[PDB]
């Protein structure tokens, strides 16, 4: 709310479209002032001065120039229209993938991990407000690919093995939340001979103290 | 010798000072003088400091108003060494919810010329 | 437009004024294209907030990136592959045709590319979404295996095999580019099309268009102003038509290039700054990761994929 209220250039992308179209029309109208080799740019001046044979020569010059001017305008509008259509197709895609769903595509729905988006309408355009999750306040930990226990190699089911310097834990990857390493949050594959960088630590079994 | 003349300016809302680029020529043939790949730049102070690009000149050279107009090689961003090792991992302990805007054109004015 | 059509003749220049703003329009159109070209480059390569560097010691668990990383012994600081790519791809000025230099130099583009590689190698996909978070490369690869539905122990148990297949595959890229003349056809075609259009435009100055001569100086040295104006008008008409044809074709070609640049920017975000689930978007097979390499007026992506092999038949059931 505050940024838009204090930034004159915020909607430059939409203003540029307005400006380009205005410029093209102003140019087209201004071409009516050109003589194109005729005695006058004004058709009424020609008709009030000359009889039909001599007049047809002067008029033909204006027709040639004015037709060329109009063709130039239309060609430019067709090219510009294609560019706008591509933008509209992208906007429609974002509406579907950012607003009507949560997107995994990187940088498609804003910077960071996409949570959700909200559309706002604008003059000849659309504004998307993208809500993202951005990780913060990272800290360094020691890590290992696997834990060796009872002669078996254990891997995290969902998270990553970390150490605070003295104790080993398993945590979810995008948010530090250390938990005791157990048979509930790890899985076993083979022995401890294969994995490079495997470390020795206890793996806890919750039924142990019960049975 | 021939070529384009371009005028480098901060907005007239900010200043009336300008610098002039004489495209594709040596500064010797022109009549704060700095030769660039884009041509001869006159009226801008060339510095060895590097900044984000403000007004692009070409071939890495940009100009800005800092008072006088200065010319410099643009920076691509701050240098950052990631503390990589074979047993070190960095994990976020917090997060921030971010909201950003994206603006797209959808339609034009529907003109019609008879 | 004025110099192309009239040279430095004031007689022609004064006649050209009768046609209004056509030349201002043409100059504006070409300027718009030129500006776009720098925008295209920026949107592809300037996707990194910081200039990341790799560690002094390249210990990545057996993985070898020397062919894609900058070679410090070469003055351009390009990688071995980038150097190969760059090796594989006056009179115009005299007629009012010039070339403006890119805003970003090739050295600068290479710097962006190496920053992207350093980010990917040392922090995986984290530097794309926020602050770069370091992780051991083998662990990063294990995460990417999970991303394709393969358990992480498969990566670790076969680490040396995987690193060897990877290193070999990269080596083949080096060898293929060094022995295939047509490898960079897509980029060469752009160069050829633009050269052809300019050569055609210049050659049109040799046309008479119904005038006594294609040379404006011949007309002016032979005829007085009334008769001369007739001959000059013929040349103006033809030369203006030739220039309009050129500009229209450049605008259409520019749009095509912009679409390609938009796609390249999307691939940079989705293949390089992350792992993509989109089928065939980041190479054939299951996407693991990608590495950018800069090229003349373009970008080359090296896509690393997991391709299943040595299948065998089993009996199956939906339930037990
Ligand atoms: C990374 O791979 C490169 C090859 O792509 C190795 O560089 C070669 O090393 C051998 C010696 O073992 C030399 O005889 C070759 O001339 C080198 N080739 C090139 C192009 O430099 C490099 O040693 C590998 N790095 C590591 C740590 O293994
Ligand atoms: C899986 O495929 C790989 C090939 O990529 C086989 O590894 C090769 O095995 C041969 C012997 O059969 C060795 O001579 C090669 O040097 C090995 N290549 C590499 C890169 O190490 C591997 O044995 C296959 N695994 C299984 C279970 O069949
Ligand atoms: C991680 O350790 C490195 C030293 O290897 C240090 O420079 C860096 O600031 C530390 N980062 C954090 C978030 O603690
Ligand atoms: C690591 O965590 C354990 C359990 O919370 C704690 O007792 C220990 O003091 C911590 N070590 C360090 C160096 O903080
Ligand atoms: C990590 O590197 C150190 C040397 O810097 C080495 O002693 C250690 O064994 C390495 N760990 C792994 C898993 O390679
Ligand atoms: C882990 O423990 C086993 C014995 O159970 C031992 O042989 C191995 O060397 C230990 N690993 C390390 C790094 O101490
Ligand atoms: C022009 O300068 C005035 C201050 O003198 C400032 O308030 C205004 O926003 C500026 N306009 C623009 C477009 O920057
Ligand atoms: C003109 O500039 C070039 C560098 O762009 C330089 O090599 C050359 O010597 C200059 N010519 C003169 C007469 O200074
Ligand atoms: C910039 O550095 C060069 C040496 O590389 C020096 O000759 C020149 O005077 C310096 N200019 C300024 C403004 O510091
Ligand atoms: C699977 O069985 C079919 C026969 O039904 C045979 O033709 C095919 O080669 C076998 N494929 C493999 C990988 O064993």
């Amino acid at each position: 709310q505050d940024s838009l209220s204090s930034t004159p250039s915020a909607l430059g992308k939409l203003q540029d479209v307005v400006n380009q179209n205005a410029q093209a029309l102003n140019t087209l109208v201004k071409q009516l002032s050109s003589n194109f080799g005729a005695i006058s740019s004004v058709l009424n001046d020609i008709l009030s001065r000359l009889d039909p044979p001599e007049a047809e020569v002067q008029i033909d010059r204006l027709i040639t120039g004015r037709l060329q001017s109009l063709q130039t305008y239309v060609t430019q509008q067709l090219i510009r229209a294609a560019e706008i259509r591509a933008s509209a197709n992208l906007a429609a895609t974002k509406m579907s993938e950012c607003v009507l769903g949560q997107s995994k595509r990187v940088d498609f729905c804003g910077k960071g991990y996409h949570l959700m988006s909200f559309p706002q309408s604008a003059p000849h355009g659309v504004v998307f407000l993208h809500v993202t999750y951005v990780p913060a306040q990272e800290k360094n930990f020691t890590t290992a690919p696997a834990i060796c226990h009872d002669g078996k190699a254990h891997f995290p089911r969902e998270g990553v093995f970390v150490s605070n310097g003295t104790h080993w834990f398993v945590t979810q990857r995008n948010f530090y939340e250390p938990q005791i390493i157990t048979t509930d949050n790890t899985f076993v594959s083979g022995n401890c001979d294969v994995v490079i960088g495997i470390v020795n630590n206890t793996v806890y079994d919750p039924l142990q103290p019960e049975l | 010798s021939f070529g384009g003349v371009s005028v480098i300016t901060p907005g007239t809302n900010t200043s009336n000072q300008v610098a002039v680029l004489y495209q594709d020529v040596n500064c010797t043939e022109v009549p704060n003088v700095f030769q660039t790949r884009a041509g001869c730049l006159i009226g801008a102070e060339h510095v060895n400091n590097s900044y984000e690009c403000d007004i692009p000149i070409g071939a890495g050279i940009c100009a800005s108003y800092q008072q006088s107009i200065i010319a410099y090689t643009m920076s691509l961003g701050a240098e950052n060494s990631v503390a990589y090792s074979n047993n070190s991992i960095a994990i976020p302990t917090n997060f921030t919810i971010s909201v950003t805007t994206e603006i797209l054109p959808v339609s034009m004015t529907k003109t019609s010329v008879d | 437009c004025t110099m192309y059509i009239c040279g430095d003749s004031t007689e022609c220049s004064n006649l050209l004024l009768q046609y209004g703003s056509f030349c201002t329009q043409l100059n504006r159109a070409l300027t718009g294209i030129a500006v776009e070209q720098d925008k295209n480059t920026q949107e592809v390569f300037a996707q990194v907030k910081q200039i990341y560097k790799t560690p002094p010691i390249k210990d990545f668990g057996g993985f070898n990136f020397s062919q894609i990383l900058p070679d410090p012994s070469k003055p351009s600081k390009r990688s071995p592959i980038e150097d190969l790519l760059f090796n594989k791809v006056c009179a115009q000025k005299f007629n009012g045709l010039t070339v403006l230099p890119p805003l970003l130099t090739d050295e600068m583009i290479a710097q962006y590319t190496s920053a992207l590689l350093a980010g990917t190698i040392t922090s995986g996909w984290t530097f794309g979404a926020g602050p770069a978070l370091q992780i051991p490369f083998p662990m990063q690869m294990a995460y990417r295996f999970n991303g394709i539905g393969v358990t992480q122990n498969v990566l670790y148990e076969n680490q040396k095999l995987i690193a060897n297949q990877f290193n070999s595959a990269i080596g083949k890229i080096q060898d293929s580019l060094s022995s295939t003349p047509s490898a960079l056809g897509k980029l060469q075609d752009v160069v050829n099309q633009n050269a052809q259009a300019l050569n055609t435009l210049v050659k049109q100055l040799s046309s008479n268009f119904g005038a006594i001569s294609s040379v404006l100086n011949d007309i002016l040295s032979r005829l007085d102003p009334p008769e001369a104006e007739v001959q000059i008008d013929r040349l103006i008409t033809g030369r203006l038509q030739s220039l309009q044809t050129y500009v229209t074709q450049q605008l259409i070609r520019a749009a095509e290039i912009r679409a390609s640049a938009n796609l390249a920017a999307t691939k940079m975000s989705e293949c390089v700054l992350g792992q993509s689930k989109r089928v065939d978007f980041c190479g054939k097979g299951y996407h693991l990761m990608s590495f950018p390499q800069s090229a003349p007026h373009g970008v080359v992506f090296l896509h690393v994929t997991y391709v299943p092999a040595q299948e065998k038949n089993f009996t199956t059931a939906p339930a037990i």
